[PDB]
RNA sequence: CGCCUCCUAAAAGGUAACGGAGGCGCCCAAAGGUCCCCUCAGGCGGGACGGAAAUCCGCCGGAGAGCGCAAGGGUAGAAGG
RNA sequence: GGCGACACACGUGCUACAAUGCCCACUACAAAGCGAUGCCACCCGGCAACGGGGAGCUAAUCGCAAAAAGGUGGGCCCAGUUCGGAUUGGGGUCUGCAACCCGACCCCAUGAAGCCGGAAUCGCUAGUAAUCGCGGAUCAGCCAUGCCGCGGUGAAUACG
């Protein structure tokens, strides 16, 4: 395990806060992360340039991980979609690269993003964990604008343990997520 | 608009009724042909008529229509399209 | 051209002055 | 990890423009951003960038008294 | 499109599409009608229907009148046949060596 | 995405560059290059990095520009279409505003002519 | 007009009418053998483009999905992936 | 208040779609007219429109006044652009009792359509066409890109 400062913050500064707010009598009790699973609804590499690796170069540098592909469930007329083509690519971060992503991404990505205003606060499982989409690639620190040559969003969701979202509310706001609300 | 040498242009028979409505604890409504006239913020909260040449139109006075005449409130053309 | 307010040209066809043709 | 098909993370610089610098994980070295969380004005308190207006309008015009009470 | 101009005269939109149907007899020539202006207009004895009507091969110019405001654009419109027929034919007269 | 926030053109001088920003023209672009003491003539490729933070840093503070500045805008549009008033009704149906004749023209705010 | 499925068929089998309803005259080089692994449809909540429905996440969800094609039987402790 | 409306349609024009061009700085060369609650030198304030001072001229004297294209130098490098300047937000000026409907101008920002135009159609035979600016009547101001004039630069072609 690589010492991350994002790690450290959680240990140090974050879980001392947590019990003190919520009172949890055992050390398992309070929230951590469980994984973070990165998506990309490609779909408009579906049959015209199933050349998405543009894409899954992006995320490998952006993770370290190289994602999977996602491929039709069933077939979709209107999407013009055929049952097992590839539509996308999702790859699960855990550990010190999930602590590593979210590093770079409170501190450097969400701030670059256009007219960032805060994340949304009430885009909450219900269960405790917290989806956010976006809407490019560039945002991130590694994907520059030369190598770039399509504006291709993602979605994120942040898997907790806590099992209200109040209680990963609490988590991920005490991590650094900017809230508005 | 109006060089800001000059005053701020109201009719003064428009502007006297509004004051002697303020220090009496207005309102009665007030019917008039000053279009000209700016919205002053002593106006501001009272119903005014404005004439627009065929009927004296009702036009509730708020506080982000200050800087204004009262004939943009009070239109003057009826228009609801073609065909 | 002529129609550009912004420029010599403009100010010129216009018959005015300003910053983009000083008197 | 599944080997050759990962690419390699290595400890990293981040240089923002407001001097910040992070020292974070990445598949680059060393990266220049134009923002990040030390500087940008949703984070660095209210920093309003420009408008600290206020109402603005429809009041403070004021020009002026003249008008006779 | 075709433009019909009812001079010191009020006339309906009906009244209009009959024109527009009546002029649609020159059709028949299948030759561009170009910009073809109607002109209704009330006499001392009767109604004038003026029309000006430029084609690829020539203008067509026409004045009938009536008692009938109807019959004056019938008579506009024989009027007004008889020269596109000319037009759409002279040529061919000066053909044989 | 450099400044501010829009990838101006490399290749290109800096005042001519700065002109693709929205809220950026002829005149702000002089005014920029003057008050960071930055040749107005060298290309983009060539600004060094202590330059550019230097021309990123006065543009972005000085004044509103892109999405700030399109949402006043709207928000002015908006308040004219909420108070009623005469402009207000212009913008409502998408005619024009300044007075202009509507009879013919006025192509622009309405758009390529609609069929009859 | 041969063949398959259900019903008529009276709880074994069988059972007729120009009785009631549908299908077949193919297909698959994997859609076959074996080994290992995996588990559906659907509902709710959350997520850029993205929608009733594309891909992602969470909870509920024993079989209502699936099994090339009719119908029936069978079937996830797999015959499904 | 309307004559300024606006699903549309036609006529006349203006500005253009760019490099024989566009922009900035400097420097030339006219004519005809107008001008005493008029024309305004020159100074000062303002990026500017303009404002405050203030001389001259009943005007071959003083003023509107700078003509522009051009010439010199520098930039732009073929992109919907340093082409084009519509549309809109905001801030001002001035006239006028009063600029909402419905004024002109200045400044910041916005920066549309348009890549030379179908059927069809107009003008022009020489200082003409084309192109460039200047003035006047009307007139508080101005919706003049109109009209009546003025000079600058200056062609092509006519077998028939
Ligand atoms: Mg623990
Ligand atoms: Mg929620
Ligand atoms: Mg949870
Ligand atoms: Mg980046
Ligand atoms: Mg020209
Ligand atoms: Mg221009
Ligand atoms: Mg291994
Ligand atoms: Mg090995
Ligand atoms: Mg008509
Ligand atoms: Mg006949
Ligand atoms: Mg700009
Ligand atoms: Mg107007
Ligand atoms: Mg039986
Ligand atoms: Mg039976
Ligand atoms: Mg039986
Ligand atoms: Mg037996
Ligand atoms: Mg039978
Ligand atoms: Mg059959
Ligand atoms: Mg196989
Ligand atoms: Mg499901
Ligand atoms: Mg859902
Ligand atoms: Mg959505
Ligand atoms: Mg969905
Ligand atoms: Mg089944
Ligand atoms: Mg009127
Ligand atoms: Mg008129
Ligand atoms: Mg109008
Ligand atoms: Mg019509
Ligand atoms: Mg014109
Ligand atoms: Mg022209
Ligand atoms: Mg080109
Ligand atoms: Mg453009
Ligand atoms: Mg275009
Ligand atoms: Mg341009
Ligand atoms: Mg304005
Ligand atoms: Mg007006
Ligand atoms: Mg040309
Ligand atoms: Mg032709
Ligand atoms: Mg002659
Ligand atoms: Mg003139
Ligand atoms: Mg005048
Ligand atoms: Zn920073």
């Amino acid at each position: 395990p690589l010492d991350v400062a994002l790690k450290r913050k959680y240990y140090e500064e974050v879980r001392p806060e947590l019990i003190r707010r919520f009172g949890y009598q055992n050390v398992w009790e309070v929230p951590r992360l469980e994984k973070v699973v990165i998506n990309q609804g490609l779909g408009e590499a579906k049959e015209d340039a199933r050349i998405l690796e543009k894409a899954a170069q992006e995320l490998a540098l952006i993770t370290g991980q190289k994602p999977a592909v996602t491929r039709a469930k069933k077939s979709i007329s209107n999407f013009k979609l055929r049952k097992g083509m590839p539509i996308g690519l999702r790859v699960t971060l855990r550990r010190d690269r999930m602590w590593i992503f979210l590093e770079k991404l409170l501190n450097v990505a969400l701030p670059r993003i256009r007219d960032f205003r805060g994340l949304n606060p009430n885009s909450f499982d219900g269960r405790g964990n917290y989806n956010l989409g976006l809407r490019e690639q560039l945002i991130f620190p590694e994907i520059t604008y030369d190598m770039v040559d399509a504006l291709r969003g993602m979605d994120i969701a942040v898997v907790t343990t806590a099992e209200t979202d109040e209680e990963a509310r609490a988590l991920l706001e005490l991590l650094g997520f900017p809230f508005r609300k | 608009p109006r060089s800001l040498k000059k005053g701020v242009f109201v009719d003064d028979h428009l502007l006297e009724k509004v004051l002697e409505l303020n220090a009496k604890g207005e309102k009665r409504l007030i019917k008039t042909w000053s279009r000209r006239s700016t919205i002053v913020p002593e106006m501001v909260g009272h119903t005014i008529a404005v004439y627009n040449g065929k009927q004296h139109v009702p036009v509730y006075i708020t506080e982000n229509m200050v800087g204004h005449k009262l004939g943009e409130f009070a239109p003057t053309r009826t228009y609801r399209g073609h065909g | 051209g002529k129609g550009d307010r912004r420029t010599r040209r403009g100010k010129i066809w216009r018959g005015t002055y300003g910053k983009y043709r000083p008197r | 990890m599944k080997e050759g098909i990962h690419p390699k993370l290595v400890p990293a610089r981040i240089i923002c423009g407001c001097g910040n610098v992070i020292e974070t994980y990445s598949t680059k070295p060393e990266i220049y951003v134009e923002v990040c969380s030390k500087c940008h004005p949703f984070y660095t308190g209210q920093q309003r960038f420009v408008d600290t207006e206020g109402r603005v309008e429809r009041f403070q015009r004021r020009y002026g008294d003249s008008y006779r009470k | 499109t075709m433009n019909i101009t009812s001079k010191q005269m009020e006339i309906t939109p009906a009244i209009r599409q009959h024109v527009a149907d009546r002029l649609a007899k020159l059709e028949k020539w299948q030759t561009h009608l170009i910009n073809p202006h109607i002109i209704l207009s009330k006499e001392p004895q009767g109604f004038v229907a003026d029309a000006t009507i430029n084609t690829p091969n020539g203008v067509l110019v026409a004045s009938g009148k009536h008692e009938d405001m109807y019959t004056a654009i019938n008579e506009l419109i024989n009027k007004l046949e008889r020269q596109l027929n000319k037009l759409q034919h002279k040529g061919e007269a000066r053909r044989a060596a | 995405a450099r400044i501010a926030g829009v990838e101006i053109p490399r290749n290109k001088r800096v005042d001519v560059a700065l002109t693709y920003i929205y809220g950026i023209g002829k005149a702000r672009a002089k005014e920029a290059l003057e008050k960071t003491g930055i040749n107005p003539a060298t290309r983009v490729k060539d600004l060094t990095e202590a330059e550019v933070v230097r021309l990123r840093e006065y543009v972005e503070n000085t004044w509103k520009l892109e999405g700030e500045l399109r949402a006043e805008v709207a928000a002015n549009i908006k308040r004219l279409m909420d108070i009623g008033c005469y402009r207000g009704l212009r913008h409502r149906r998408g005619l024009p505003v300044r007075g202009q004749r509507t009879r013919t023209n006025a192509r622009t705010r309405k758009g390529p002519r609609k069929t009859v």
